[PDB]
């Protein structure tokens, strides 16, 4: 990391080894979440809300 | 004791400790602007509370942006605006000369010398210094027309040597000189418009012998009307051409629908009457400070004529002065004289924006600059250097007397005072001698910045001046001394004369202070 | 430990936060010390060599002053005893205009000397009687000291010598140049018939060159700019209006009502035609410039440009009245064609620029005119204001000279003579009032001591030499400033004088301040808030 | 007595300052970081960046001007590179 700061407080940067790591973690996370609802014998999920008045 | 004279929190100091502390305080102010002097000077970057940054080389501008609260230092700030408001050039020269006057008499104050003796010393040499400048100033009162156009260029280039645009000083000097020679005999500064458009190289700047301004907000239908004319007639207006209510204090009461329909058609007949009155005058370009409705624009489109609304006031006055018409608040007396004539009108794209150009007027009294930079602070700094060239030419028109710069003038004055102090006896010998020593700060600060041996050059300069070489200054490129009058380093006589009086008055005022009282809040 | 339990009576009933002083020790000895402290503050600001002083008020404004009355106004005092002296000095400025520091030095010295008399056994009643007798005896002596007279107060050369001393104590080094300027301005606003009014001298400050480039303009100047396209006039006939330059309307609410198509269309045309005739009627009388104290309209401005009428606007209710005097015109409350009597005249009106500022100039070629203006050019705001105060002091001296023409020698020669003659009278008064009389004469010396101290020489050598010379019969011998070794000089031949009325009021108000303080016996103070 | 704390500038303690070569070297380090961030995105085989907005919006882009526009920077020299990119655009 260069000793000089270029970003305001709260801003963050990620690069090659860390950037491709984060992007792949997110994608497979959403893919594995919904695989259970696929095909003629998939099951259903429950969605309950903390914000929208416990819908 | 139980009842104290002045309220609690009052600060009071006096004596020699107070006066010496004021001398040292002014040294900090002269430090902020010290290394911004010379053909090889730098800039400074200042950031205010909100985060906006300003990059500047102008000496008066730097001192304004500092938040000085020291009462004695504020004197040096004010004389900067004094040189700024009278001649416009020499704001740093009057600051270094102010600090050097005080520093060279500081040991005498420690010895207990009465300040009123010090004050009499400064005022004695200044009348001698000023009267020396006027004697040896060079001028040619015979009116040669091409020499005048050369003298003004030399003065203009020398005012641009220490600025960001030094590499193009020969190109800009020609532009500035041409601007002033056709600006009437009162030379209003508002008669020159400076515009700033991003994108492009510095050499793409141009001067238009006319009026050019930005495209304004236009309604639906602005795009089916022609954008070029060869001999149009311009009708300047101050009347709002849109369908509206006559008076804010009006009121209509009616009984029958027959009059109702007649009233509805009355508003349209009013609007169509004004627009038919303009179209019959033969004008092709109409400009108004007030809004122009969409109905007018669509109507102006059907007859191949150009409309523009919400034009700024200043841009309209320049257009009147360049074209030669007059502003009309009514559309009942459009004679042939109240119209403006130009040789060509067009609308072009400049760096992403659209600009209106009125060029070709042979009787113009106004110019306009289009400045091309790469960033906001790049053209703002460009215009600040242009303003120094404009004011210098304005003064040179009224009085065409020049002296050689580059430290040549500061060594002729110092030698003269040194040859006059030896004639008078007493403590008046040491004070004038110390005064003459303060005048060789300018040649030292030029060599210190460039990076030479400042001690050797001064010794060479002092010997040449006392040998009998009046106009010998410093040679920046060659690291030596040379005659700056044959090297074309000129400046008007007003710049130096106004530098001494303001500097002498600031030094005298500060020394004459006994005690300072600050009361709470 | 134990405590002292707040002895009964008035002490136990007094509200918290309040104070109560009683007796000589806690009331008079404290007040004298408080007054003595105030004198030492402005004592160094006395005389031609009096050093400047720098004051920052509670609003971060910066003042560099030599004037004593100015310093006290911006200094803020809290002791009641010092306030009494302050009100005395402010009264002297209003009544005369100069000598605001003579009061502080004299009133301060009187109280200091009255301390020892109370210390050795005298009472406050006997001290006051001794002071008052000397005050009456001082005034009887004073007319005998007149040594010169103002001959003709409309002679430029003579007057400049009269005001030079009044400026010598303010701007040592530039007294000659400033004396010449004020002489020209005052001598040419002079009326034949008497009543020199002082407000008729205007000062305009413009930043720029040194002070030697300031000049005097026989007329008025404003920091404004023209509205129309006309800029300069060569021989102007002026019309002055206190009303807006626009079509008038009813003060009661008034709306325009229309019922037919024709009235809707003909309203706008009718209004414009009416405005054209009104302006043309004005131009029919020959007016070249119109000045108004209010808002202007666009239609009026357009027609004013068409008929070559110069238009200016300024709203002060005090600048316009001054302008009425300058050109001789009279105000008008309604937009009507002016009567030939009601129109002023001026030899030139133009728009000019001076030091990065736009100004409008009403210049007379007449030497007298009605009022005059002095333009100040300096390098700093603080420099102008101090010069502005000097111009006021010089003018106020000219005001006094009109009231009375008698001058007395200055430089300490007047106070030395008074001290010599009061003591001679004080020697022939038996009783316990002889001591206070001699003390009063001894306080007059401080003014020659104060000048000598700041001059950087020993005070006792000068005072000893002044007494020895004055015994030989020289009434015009005073302190010499130019000499670095203490010496004396003749004042009448050196042209150093001051107004007789300046001394007459200064002595009267100074003693009145001292005896007023001595009459106090106890102080009751309410708490601050 | 000679150098007792005397105030010259409002809030004198809270302001910093850099003079001399250490001023120029600090600018160079700031300028280099901006160039090394966007060295990758040059040429047909270049790669892109995924911007993230103040509120959460996602934008994937390869244009030089936009990356420097959506970027939030503090160093004054960095803003000078942003204005340089826009002027060319
Ligand atoms: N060609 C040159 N050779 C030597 N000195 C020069 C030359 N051009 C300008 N200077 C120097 O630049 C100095 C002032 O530059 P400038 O920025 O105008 O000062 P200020 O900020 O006081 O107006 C002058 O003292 C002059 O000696
Ligand atoms: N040329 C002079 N030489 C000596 N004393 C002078 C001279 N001119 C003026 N003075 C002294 O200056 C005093 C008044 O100056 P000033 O400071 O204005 O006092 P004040 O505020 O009481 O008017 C006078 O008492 C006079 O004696
Ligand atoms: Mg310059
Ligand atoms: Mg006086």
């Amino acid at each position: 990391l260069a000793p000089v700061n270029i970003f305001k407080a709260g801003a963050d940067e990620e690069r090659a080894e860390t950037a491709r790591l984060t992007s792949f973690i997110g994608a497979i996370a959403i893919g594995d979440l919904v695989k259970s609802t696929l095909g003629p014998k998939g099951m259903d999920k429950i969605l309950l809300s903390s914000g929208r008045d416990a819908s | 004791t139980p009842v104290i004279l002045l309220k609690e929190g009052t600060d009071s100091s006096q004596g020699i400790p107070q006066l010496v502390s004021n001398i040292s305080a002014c040294q900090v102010i002269a430090e902020a602007v010290r290394t911004t002097l010379g053909p090889r000077g730098m800039d400074k970057l200042i950031v205010d509370g909100r985060g906006k940054a300003t990059i500047s080389n102008d000496g008066a501008t730097i001192l304004k942006l500092l938040d000085v609260v020291h009462p004695a230092a504020k004197t040096l700030v004010d004389i900067a605006k004094s040189q700024d408001a009278e001649v416009g050039d020499g704001t740093t020269s009057v600051t270094l000369l102010a600090a050097e006057f005080l520093k060279q008499v500081k040991p005498y104050v420690e010895e207990g010398l009465h300040p009123q003796i010090i004050i009499r010393a400064f005022r004695t040499a200044t009348q001698l210094a000023v009267n020396k400048i006027k004697e040896i100033a060079v001028t040619v009162k015979k009116a040669d027309k091409v020499e005048q156009r050369k003298l003004l260029e030399k003065c203009a280039m020398t005012a641009l040597s220490s600025k960001l645009i030094s590499q193009q000083k020969a190109f800009f000097a020609k532009m500035v000189v041409d601007a002033v020679m056709m600006l009437d005999d009162l030379l209003q500064l508002k008669m020159i418009g400076i515009k700033k458009v991003q994108g492009g190289a510095l050499e793409d700047s141009q001067l238009v012998a006319g009026v050019a301004f930005k495209k304004t907000f236009s309604y639906a239908g602005f795009e089916m009307q022609p954008k070029k004319y060869h001999n149009p007639k311009i009708a300047l207006l101050n009347v709002e051409l849109e369908l509206k209510a006559e008076k804010d204090n009006a009121e209509i009461r009616v009984h029958t629908v027959e009059d109702y329909q007649a009233i509805v058609d009355a508003e349209w007949n009013i609007l169509y009457d004004k627009l038919e009155k303009i179209h019959h005058s033969g004008a092709k370009v109409v400009l108004s400070k007030l809004p122009i409705g969409d109905v007018a624009t669509q109507y102006f489109a059907d007859r191949d004529m150009f409309c523009a609304g919400r034009v700024p006031e200043e841009d309209l006055k320049r257009t009147m002065m360049a074209c030669g018409g007059s502003i009309q608040t009514s559309v009942n007396a459009l004679s042939a004289d109240v119209l403006g004539r130009c040789q060509v009108f067009e609308e072009t794209q400049i760096g992403g924006e659209r600009y209106n150009f009125f060029t070709g007027c042979p009787k113009a009294k106004t110019c306009t600059f289009i400045l091309r930079g790469g960033a906001e602070q790049f053209m703002e700094e460009t215009e600040r250097s242009l303003h120094d060239a404009i004011m210098i030419v304005r003064r040179a028109i009224k009085n065409d007397s020049v002296v050689a710069g580059g430290g040549a003038i500061e060594m002729e004055l110092s030698k003269y005072l040194r040859d006059y102090s030896r004639t008078i006896p007493g403590k008046q010998q040491l004070l004038i001698g110390a005064y003459a020593k303060a005048l060789e700060i300018i040649p030292r600060q030029l060599c210190d910045n460039a990076g030479f041996d400042a001690t050797n050059i001064l010794n060479k300069l002092r010997a040449r001046h006392a040998q009998g070489g009046t106009w010998y200054g410093v040679d920046i490129n060659n690291e030596d001394i040379a005659d700056n009058f044959e090297a074309f380093v000129w400046e008007p006589a007003m710049v130096r004369i106004n530098a001494l009086t303001a500097a002498s008055e600031a030094a005298c005022l500060i020394v004459s202070v006994d005690e300072t009282i600050k009361n709470p809040r | 430990a134990l405590h002292v339990p707040k002895a009964p009576g008035f002490a136990q009933m007094l509200k918290e936060g309040a104070k109560h002083f009683s007796g000589l020790e806690e009331a008079v000895y404290r007040n004298i010390q408080a007054c003595k402290e105030l004198a030492q503050t402005t004592r160094t600001a006395y005389g031609p060599n009096g050093m400047n002083k720098m004051v920052i008020n509670h609003l971060e404004k910066l003042f560099v002053t030599n004037d004593a009355a100015t310093i006290l106004r911006e200094l803020e005092v809290q002791h009641p005893a010092a306030k009494m002296i302050v009100m005395a000095s402010h009264m002297q400025e209003q009544e005369v205009g100069d000598g605001t520091n003579f009061v502080l030095v004299f009133a301060g010295a009187l109280l200091e000397l009255a301390e020892e008399l109370l210390r050795i056994g005298l009472s406050v009643s006997e001290v006051i009687e001794g002071y008052e007798i000397a005050c009456r005896k001082a005034h009887e002596i004073l007319p005998n000291l007149v040594c010169c007279s103002a001959k003709n107060l409309r002679d430029i050369d003579e007057v400049s010598s009269l005001l030079r001393t009044s400026i010598m104590s303010k701007q040592y080094g530039n007294e000659v140049f400033l004396a010449k300027l004020i002489a020209q301005a005052c001598v040419s606003i002079f009326p034949d018939s008497g009543h020199f009014n002082v407000d008729n001298i205007r000062v305009c400050k413009i930043l720029g060159s040194g002070i030697s480039s300031s000049s005097v303009l026989h007329g008025m100047v404003f920091k404004k700019e023209t509205e129309g396209d006309v800029t300069s006039v060569k021989d102007a006939k002026i019309a002055v209006y206190s009303c807006p330059f626009d079509g008038m309307i009813t003060e009661t609410k008034g709306t325009v009502l229309i019922k037919t198509a024709e009235e809707l269309m003909n309203f706008s045309k009718g209004e414009e035609n009416l405005m054209d005739a009104q302006v043309k009627a004005i131009a029919d009388t020959g007016a070249n410039v119109v000045v108004t104290g209010g808002k202007v309209a666009d239609m009026a401005l357009h027609y004013a440009n068409k008929y070559n009428i110069m238009l200016v606007r300024l709203n002060s209710k005090w600048d316009l009245r001054r302008l009425c005097k300058t050109v001789g015109a009279t105000a008008l409350p309604r937009l009507t064609p002016p009567v030939l009597e009601e129109m002023g005249h001026c030899d030139s009106v133009y728009l000019s620029e001076v030091g990065d500022t736009q100004v409008v100039v009403f210049k007379h070629e007449k030497e007298d005119g009605a009022i005059s203006t002095i333009v100040l050019r300096g390098s700093t705001d603080n420099l102008m204001d101090d010069i502005e105060r000097a111009v006021d002091d010089g003018v106020n001296t000219f005001k006094v000279l009109t009231r009375d023409k008698r001058l007395v020698p200055g430089g300490g020669a007047t106070e030395i003579e008074l001290a010599k003659q009061i003591t001679s009278y004080g020697e022939t008064c038996p009783g316990l009032e002889q001591y206070a009389i001699k003390k009063f004469a001894e306080a007059f010396e401080a003014i020659p001591r104060a000048l000598a101290e700041n001059s950087g020489v020993k005070a006792n050598e000068v005072i000893s030499k002044l007494y020895a010379v004055h015994q030989e019969g020289n009434k015009n011998v005073g302190l010499d400033i130019e000499a670095e070794v203490p010496a004396v000089k003749d004042m009448l031949e050196a042209g150093i004088l001051d107004t007789y009325l300046g001394k007459y009021w200064a002595i009267k108000l100074a003693t009145n301040a001292a005896v007023t303080v001595l009459r106090v016996d106890q102080i009751i103070m309410a708490k601050p808030a | 007595e000679y150098g007792r704390p005397f105030l010259i500038i409002k809030d004198q303690d809270r302001k910093s300052r850099l003079m001399g070569l250490e001023a120029l070297k600090s600018h160079i380090m700031a300028a280099k970081a901006v160039a090394n961030t966007m060295r990758t995105s040059l040429g047909p085989n270049g790669l892109d960046k995924m911007m993230v907005d103040k509120d959460g919006d996602v934008t994937v882009t390869n244009d030089g001007a936009t990356i420097l526009s959506m970027m939030d920077v503090d160093h004054q020299i960095a803003k000078l590179m942003v204005e340089l990119s826009k002027s060319q655009d």
